[PDB]
């Protein structure tokens, strides 16, 4: 199934049926972090999903097509984070992120902690664009997690 | 191996509710995609 949606990646070589993370379906393309999978290949009940372009620095990696989200926060409205942790349902968090100083620009960030199995999720905005994915951030003074608002480039 | 099931719809939520603060954060990204606080 390539049905459009948010979607669960599990592994079976450790203890049990384990989250490795989330991920995104969208044009027929499976959209997750690379640490996620490694850039490992993925099934899809008796289909086969192969990398098709992925970025270590990234943290980003798409299957059976090139990165097909390209909204991005507009930077102001409050997002939606649609957390799929591992072992519980999807549920959508609203949140106003906050802002990732770097040398080469600044990037939003939600301060939402949640398990690693969660790492991929989709963040939105009101129009319910994928405008980035979760799961690549930071470890504040308190020691709570903040998570990077990471988009690709489509195109 | 890894594999893939539906977890929902991408959609964006009303009833949603609203937690969470909006830290402003000076990071570094290494070359394996790694951030870091400054």
């Amino acid at each position: 199934e390539t049905t459009d949606g948010v979607y669960r990646v599990m592994t079976r070589r450790l203890l049990g049926s384990t989250q490795v993370g989330v991920g995104v379906m969208q044009e027929g393309v499976f959209h997750t972090m690379w640490h996620v999978t490694k850039g490992a290949a993925l099934r899809s009940g008796e289909g086969r999903l192969d990398p098709y372009w992925g970025d270590v620095k990234q943290d980003l990696v798409s299957y059976c097509g090139p990165w097909k989200l390209d909204a991005a926060w507009d930077g102001l409205s409050e997002v939606q984070l649609l957390a799929v942790p591992p072992g519980e349902r999807a549920k959508n968090i609203q949140t106003l992120p906050g802002i990732f100083k770097t040398k080469d620009g600044d990037i939003g960030a939600v301060a939402l902690d949640y398990p690693a199995g969660t790492s991929g999720s989709p963040i939105l905005d009101k129009c319910g664009r994928v405008i980035g994915l979760y799961g690549n951030g930071v470890v504040i003074k308190n020691g709570s997690y903040v998570s990077a608002i990471t988009q690709g480039k489509r195109e | 191996d890894m594999y893939i099931e539906r977890a929902g719809d991408i959609t964006w939520e009303k009833d949603a509710e609203v937690t969470g603060n909006s830290p402003r954060l000076d990071v570094a990204l290494d070359e394996s995609g790694d951030f870091s606080l400054v």
